[PDB]
This record gives structure tokens, C-alpha cells and sequence, in this order.
RNA sequence: GCAGUCAAGCGUUCAUAGCGACAUUGCUUUUUGAUUCUUCGAUGUCGGCUCUUCCUAUCAUACCGAAGCAGAAUUCGGUAA
RNA sequence: AGAACUGGCGAUGCGGGAUGAACCGAACGUAGAGUUAAGGUGCCGGAAUACACGCUCAUCAGACACCACAAAAGGUGUUAGUUCAUCUAGACAGCCGGACGGUGGCCAUGGAAGUCGGAAUCCGCUAAGGAGUGUGUAACAACUCACCGGCCGAAUGAACUA
């Protein structure tokens, strides 16, 4: 119906700095810094204090107002990644052929290498993304673990791994093989 | 159907020797001019009572000028209108400074939102909502808040001349 | 049904405000369903306890500001999670059955009402020492 | 930096007490004040001092100025006039570039042929003493 | 092989879905409408069929 | 000739995996009817051969979604000429 | 294909509908000046990239009478509206506290105490608390939920119309 004014609030926690100019956002915390380009949405940021920043959309209708909320979360998720940080856990799932999974690299690329998927003589490679680090659980069989400051980059690297193992020409209800996201959260305040 | 004026229109059946002094009936009528106002009067009289202008007359036509023309008021409007598939009743609110103004944007709004032309619409009642919080539609309560203020982002001055030796700004 | 039941609460509420002339306003923040069940037994003598929604009580109390009207200056106390204990027993006895007894690791008295008065329950906790010395430091003030 | 630096657009707000410059019409050129907000594209305005009649007007035909002043919402014409005087609006307005340039360009427009001539002979005289300066440091 | 809980992980992804009965699109199990432009965002879904 | 809507029914159980009666909305102009507008101072009348190009309502081949897909095989559908 | 009344085309240029017998406007000596019709006024193209309030985003938008088509049926796209219901005796949602006594209810058995499972759904004390919504145990525990309340402060649910 067009809304005269509607806004959102971003809690800037103790230890992080968020600065905004031309709808370009930089968030700096103890884990580091993240940048994001929000020129593709018309929102005007306003700062109340170093702990709280308000986002608003003057005179906007439904679908415009809808973007407002997601800007909050977007920026929110940046703040937490740079403090609490993000970690995605995955699990190897196979009924016969054990999925052998290693890290390899060319020209300092860093890839996630996957061998023997369903017996496959083929060799899958997921490029590791800048900022995400691949570990392997030591107390949990067939896990693998991806951690970083950016959910965006971490969740996507997680999906890329999981998607390279999609099983073709079989009943995928019966052939459940793959690498799937087993848990997603942080690297701080418990696991 | 233009720049609207409100009319007091009053008529009666023509006197008969059986019924001298037949009763007077009045309507409030929004129309562009008296010649439409009178005609709208008969339009309704035909439908309500059972009368034809051939047997009745027009006692008086008087323009109802808005009482407080520069005082912002909230208007409740009631409407009956026909659609491509049915005929429906509606309640709407309009914020303005005069009944005549209220009607104008009502007639525009019916057309934009429901494609309803003038012919397809009866106005049932138009009533200045006295006590705020008897206002019932969000797009008007929105303007009822205290110390209310808003900007007008992205301002586009119209250029008087075709070429401009400077890149424009929308900065208001 | 929903109006029926609420109206009943208005009934039994009024019923205590007329009979019982003294009122205890307590605050059972946290507190088990079990504790309250035992304060009933430990007060089955005189006092009766009556819990309710705050929005109901203010409306109800204001609704009865005609007859028995000095329950107006009771309303600033019916905030948070409070309850009612009505009685016709001596003051300091009931109060200490409420507070101290059935305590856990109880419920606290936040204000008391007695014939149009508002006690902090602190002034109720008298030691007869501030009342004796005042009758002592005044006699020497007259001698 | 170690502060959160967030530069928010400082818009002229449409609000009671906002003074505005009438772009279009028969009161075009004049200042008025906003009394009451009708809807998102309309307002009630009043400009007693400047001779502009209290009316409803589209925000299209008016340009918001940076001037605001204390005004109860709905103020009748009479009291508007008192608060406008009290606040010295016209005073502040005339002190702006915005006001000065309008006045300058009107003065230019009023010039006689002869006066333009003089402006030429004077401006010329000035140029002389300027290029000399320009060739020293 | 494959512990019951991992067999659940693979099912969250492969088996616990609904299907648009107009265009077969594989949808979230609790979806009310389909997401596809082609079937007119229909609300004629059905659960993805479970194995034996 | 081709494609829909409804869902009684089929499908061991289960309307809609695959189908789908009774009814009902359409699309097409390679059928065949209907018409008689053009050509009767004449537009060479069938099929094949040969060669190009187009249509897609797709048979194959690419990548998918679905199944009453265990595998193999098949079937239903999408992007696709 | 065949009648009815009228108006046309045929026999008729002209302005408009790009185009076009029949539609709209208007019927015609040779010319000047003004004004118009129907239709138009971003550019082709003479004429406001005029003013005003809305609506619309189409990986198959739409764009003007005659006229160069579209249907039954669908959409949690977005707009406005209707109806029934809830709510200032305080809801909806969000966060928070409580979530009890007969009682481990009776069968049934290795053991089954609310939660493998049979039959019952009772009472107490309540502002409220099921002879139990799940999770969890060998069985109890522990946790959850329906139910109630604390805070907040005016809207919320469902079905529809176009
Ligand atoms: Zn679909």
C-alpha cells in the first residue's frame, strides 16, 4: 500500500566496527573484515550509536519493504561471522564404495578431491574458496568440516562438495550415497 | 465527471388537485454542473420512488460549498459499483480538505483500482470521521501519528532545456 | 462461555473484597505449582489466596470504584507477576506464614492493604523498639 | 577509524513548520509554511507574510527549503503569521545563497541596455587589475 | 552398512520432498505451492514416493 | 487429428506412478465435408525420382525432473529442431 | 445461403482508421484568411518527452471501435474490497516464568512409573497443568508440549470478490 516509513535494527556488538558509504558495507571484527555491495537495493542506513544501526525504507511497497529485512540479516550474518564465525559439518554416506576425500592443489589453488564415489574411476574436484578452511574431524568417522567468516562462502563451498556427488542413472531413494551437510553453526560458544 | 461541485437538488411530483402540496425530496449530488446534477437527481428518483421528470419538477438547486475548506479531515466513503461480473458495496477512506476533493480522488481511485467508470458507480454516503481511531484503514492511520515527518528521496527536477552541461543530482 | 468464565472471576474477586477487610498483595515470581498448593493448606485456617491476570484485576477493581472505592490506590501495586491473599487474621502472623514458610532454594509480600491503607510490609515488621524509644525520648523531652 | 562510520542522507523533511518555495502558479516565487500533511503527495500550506493564501497544494509545485520553525500542527492562518514573525524566517531566508542568486538574476534581468554597457566597462576594468595579479605569484 | 542416522541425512536430501503434479518439480516437503513459473505456481502437490 | 478441466473408476492396498468413464473447454488446417470468392481469349491434372528449406505436436542423439526407478530394461514429463 | 426497416457502397473524390469499395468525419466550381470534425500531438510526422491520482515487471508484458480471435480451469505475484470469527475483561506474534497433588492410576510382564502396548479420560488443588504432545531410560530420572501467567499494546485468524 506504500509505507510512509518502515525500518530495522542492527545490534553492533562489543568489538566490531561497521562502516557504510554509498551502500557499500565494511564490517571489522576479531576474526577479521567482510565487505558487501548493497547498491542493488534502495535503503538508507542511519547510526544511533556504536552498538546500534537502523536501516529504513521510506515510502516503499511490499516487495521493496521485503528487501529491508533481508538487508538486516545480510549485515547481521556478516557481524556474527566476524565474531562467532561459521562452521558447516558434513558426513560421507556410502553403502559399499568408501568415499575417499583429500585436499590437493595446483598453482596454490586448493581443491577438495573426491575419489571412489560409487566405485567411480573418475576424480571430482571442488575448488576451495578464499576464506574457508577445510578440516577433518578426528573423533568422528567420515566427517569433514568447513569454517570461515562468511556463511555465503562457507555454505556455498559446502554445497559445491555435496553437489558434485549427485548420483546419476540410479534410484536415488535406494542409492543414498553422497556427502551431505550434517550440522551448521559456529566456531565459538560450544559445538 | 470533471472538477466536482456538490449540489442540493430538491424536487416534487407536479401538483394534482387531489394532491396539492406533494412532499419535497432532496438529494446531495456530486457533479460537474447543475445540468448533470438535475439529471442525476431524476436518475435516482426514478429508481427510489416511482417518478418520472415528466410528472415532477425541480424546486431548487443550490451549491453546497465546503464549510471548513482549509482544514484537513478524514473522510469515510461508502460506494455501490458494478463490475464486469457482479455488483458490489465498498467502504473506503480518503484524507482531504473538502468533500468535493474527497469525491474526486474516489472517482479516480475506483477507476485505477477497479476500472470503474463514473456511470458504473453510486455514491452512498460521505462522512467526515469525527474521532480519529474511528478511522479503520491503514493507508490513512499511517498519517495520523504524532510529530509525523518524512523525506522525499530521489528528486527529479525537470530540465527547461534539452542539453545540460552538468550531470544532474537527485539530492533534495 | 469465555465471557461467562471471566465474569465469574469478577464475582469471586468482589466476594473477597467485601468479606475480608484486609488484603495481602504478594509476588510469586518463579515459584512452583507445588509451593502455592501448599500455601493453601498452610493458610486453610483464615487467609485465602487468589491469583489472576493483571489486566483483569485493574479493570475489575476500577469497575468497583463506586462502592468500596479506596482500592484505587491499590492499582499501582498490581504490576508484574503478583497475587492476592485476603484475610481477617492479625497482621504480622499471616505475613510470616507467607514469606518465610515453604521457602525454597518462597513468595514475597510487596504491599499490604488494611482499611484503606498501604503498608510496605517493612513498617509491619516492627520490633517494638522504635515504638518504645519514641515513647522514651519524648518523655525525657518533657523532662 | 575505530568508530562505526555511517553517513546518512540528511533530507529536507516534509513536516509541520517546514518552509517551502512555491515553484508553480499564481503564488509562484513566494515562500509558505507547511501546516498539515494530507497524504504522501499533498500538504496544506500557508504563507500569510508573503501573501500566499492558505490552501492544499501538491508537493510537486513546491520545493522544500532547508528552513523549519516551531509550529503547532494545524495552526490557523493568524497564528502561523505570529510564529513566522517570531522565528525570523524571511531573515534567515534572505541570508542564503538560494535567496541571493534569485535576487541577483532578477537584478541582471532588470538591467538597461546602457547599464549592461557599464557592466562591460567595469568588468573590463576589473580584468586588467586581475591578470596583473595573476602574473606575480 | 550405512548407520540409520546417516541413512536419515541422505533422506533429508533425496527422499523427504514433495512433487508438483503438473511439472514434477522437486519441492520442499511442506511447501503449499510449487515454485515453477511454468505450471502457474500450482498448489497441486504430492509427497515424493517413499521406497519399500 | 491434437491438447485440456472434473474425478466415478482402474491400478493387491491407494482417484491422479501410469491411466481415466460420464460430461465438458479448446487448438490445428497435411483429412474429408461445406461454400463458390479468384482463374473457363487455359495457373500443365497423380505418384515416384532429384534437391533445398521450413514447422514441432520429438522417433533417435545431449542435460535434466518423476515412477507402482533394487539392478538391467522401460514409461511420464522439462529445456531442446 | 435466404427475408425485414433504414443507411451506405455501387455511381464518390476529400480528412481519419498505416494499408483497405462499404467503418468514423465529412460529400466536391476557382481561390484567400480564420475555425473545426473524426483522428492525433517521444521520433518517423504537423502538434505538450503537458499537468494529475493510481495500476502494471511479463527468461511468451502491453499498447485503442468495425479489426485482423481466444476458452473451461488455475496462481501464498501484487493492488483494492467483502464476509464470519478473535481482541483494550489485553488477544495475534515474539521473548520470559510456571507446567502440580491422588498417582509408579487398572490390566497386561523379565522389566513398561504420562510417552512398546489394551481398556478407560476421574478427581483434587488451581491463574493453569493431559491419567498425556513429543525427545530421552532397562525401568525411573532429565527435557518438551497442550494449559496458565509475566512483559508489549492494536490489531489477528479463516473463507472469499475482482
Ligand atoms: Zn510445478
Amino acid at each position: 500500500m506504500k509505507y510512509i516509513q518502515t525500518e530495522q535494527q542492527i545490534e553492533v556488538p562489543e568489538g566490531v566496527t561497521v562502516s557504510i558509504k554509498s551502500r557499500i558495507v565494511k564490517v571489522v571484527g576479531p576474526r577479521g573484515t567482510l565487505t558487501k555491495n548493497l547498491k542493488h537495493i534502495d535503503v538508507t542506513f542511519t547510526k544511533v550509536n556504536n552498538q546500534l544501526i537502523k536501516v529504513a525504507v521510506h515510502n516503499g511497497g511490499r516487495k521493496h519493504v521485503a528487501a529491508l529485512r533481508t538487508v538486516k540479516s545480510l549485515v547481521d550474518n556478516m557481524i556474527t561471522g566476524v565474531t562467532k564465525g561459521y562452521k558447516y559439518k558434513m558426513r560421507y554416506v556410502y553403502a559399499h564404495f568408501p568415499i575417499n576425500v583429500n585436499i590437493v592443489e595446483k598453482d596454490g589453488a586448493k581443491f577438495i578431491e573426491v575419489r571412489n564415489f560409487l566405485g567411480d574411476k573418475k576424480i571430482r574436484n571442488v575448488p576451495v574458496r578464499d576464506g574457508v578452511t577445510i578440516e577433518f574431524s578426528t573423533n568422528v568417522k567420515d566427517e569433514i568440516v568447513l569454517s570461515g567468516n562468511s556463511v555465503e562462502d562457507v555454505s556455498q563451498n559446502a554445497a559445491d562438495l555435496q553437489q558434485i556427488c549427485r548420483v546419476r542413472n540410479k534410484d536415488i531413494r535406494k542409492f543414498l550415497d553422497g556427502i551431505y551437510v550434517s550440522h551448521k553453526g559456529f566456531i565459538t560458544e560450544d559445538l | 465527471m470533471a472538477h466536482f461541485k456538490e449540489y442540493q437538488v430538491i424536487g416534487r411530483r407536479l401538483p394534482t388537485e387531489s394532491v396539492p402540496e406533494p412532499k419535497l425530496f432532496r438529494m446531495r449530488i456530486f457533479a460537474s454542473n447543475e445540468v448533470i446534477a438535475k439529471s442525476r437527481y431524476w436518475y435516482f428518483l426514478q429508481k427510489l420512488h416511482k417518478v418520472k421528470k415528466a410528472s415532477g419538477e425541480i424546486v431548487s438547486i443550490n451549491q453546497i460549498n465546503e464549510a471548513h475548506p482549509t482544514k484537513v479531515k478524514n473522510f469515510g466513503v461508502w460506494v455501490r459499483y458494478d463490475s464486469r461480473s457482479g455488483t458490489h458495496n465498498m467502504y473506503k477512506e480518503i484524507r482531504d480538505v473538502s468533500r468535493v476533493a474527497a469525491v474526486e480522488t474516489l472517482y479516480q481511485d475506483m477507476a485505477a483500482r477497479h476500472r470503474a467508470r463514473f456511470r458504473s458507480i453510486h455514491i452512498l454516503k460521505v462522512a467526515e470521521i469525527e474521532k480519529t481511531a474511528d478511522v479503520k484503514r491503514q493507508y490513512v492511520k499511517q498519517f495520523l501519528t504524532k510529530d509525523l515527518k518524512f523525506p522525499l528521496p530521489h528528486r527529479v527536477q525537470k530540465s527547461t532545456k534539452t542539453f545540460s552541461y552538468k550531470r544532474p543530482s537527485t539530492f533534495y | 462461555g469465555i465471557r461467562e468464565k471471566k465474569a465469574e472471576y469478577f464475582a469471586k474477586l468482589r466476594e473477597y473484597l467485601e468479606e475480608y477487610k484486609s488484603l495481602f498483595v504478594v509476588g510469586v515470581d518463579n515459584v512452583s505449582s507445588q509451593q502455592m498448593h501448599e500455601v493453601r493448606k498452610e493458610l486453610r485456617g483464615r487467609a485465602v489466596v487468589l491469583m489472576g491476570k493483571n489486566t483483569m484485576v485493574r479493570r475489575a477493581i476500577r469497575g468497583f470504584l463506586s462502592d468500596l472505592p479506596d482500592f484505587e490506590k491499590l492499582l499501582p501495586f498490581v504490576k508484574g507477576n503478583v497475587g492476592f491473599v485476603f484475610t481477617n487474621e492479625p497482621l504480622t502472623e499471616i505475613k510470616n506464614v507467607i514469606v518465610s514458610n515453604r521457602v525454597a532454594a518462597g513468595l514475597t509480600v510487596v504491599q499490604v492493604y488494611d482499611n484503606g491503607q498501604v503498608f510496605p510490609a517493612a513498617a509491619a515488621p516492627a520490633a517494638t523498639s522504635a515504638a518504645s524509644g519514641d515513647a522514651a525520648p519524648a518523655e525525657e523531652a518533657a523532662a | 577509524s575505530t568508530d562505526s562510520i555511517v553517513k546518512a542522507s540528511n533530507w529536507r523533511l516534509v513536516e509541520v513548520g517546514r518552509v517551502v518555495l512555491i515553484k508553480k502558479g499564481q503564488s509562484a516565487g513566494k515562500l509558505a509554511a507547511i501546516v498539515e500533511i494530507i497524504d504522501q503527495k499533498k500538504v496544506l500550506i500557508d504563507g500569510p507574510k508573503a501573501g500566499v493564501p492558505r490552501q492544499a497544494i501538491n508537493l510537486g509545485q513546491v520545493v522544500l527549503t532547508p528552513l523549519t520553525f516551531a509550529l503547532p500542527r494545524g495552526a490557523r492562518t493568524a497564528t502561523v503569521s505570529k510564529k513566522w514573525a517570531a522565528a525570523a524566517v524571511c531573515e534567515k531566508w534572505a541570508a542564503s545563497s538560494w535567496a541571493k542568486k534569485i535576487a541577483q538574476r532578477e537584478r541582471r534581468a532588470a538591467l538597461t541596455d546602457f547599464e549592461r554597457f557599464q557592466v562591460m566597462v567595469l568588468r573590463k576594468q576589473k580584468r586588467y587589475t586581475v591578470k596583473k595579479a595573476l602574473a606575480k605569484a | 552398512i550405512i548407520e540409520p542416522s546417516l541413512k536419515a541425512l541422505a533422506s533429508k536430501y533425496n527422499c523427504d520432498k514433495s512433487v508438483c503434479r503438473k511439472c514434477y518439480a522437486r519441492l520442499p516437503p511442506r511447501a503449499t505451492n510449487c515454485r515453477k513459473r511454468k505450471c502457474g505456481h500450482t498448489n497441486q502437490l504430492r509427497p515424493k514416493k517413499k521406497l519399500k
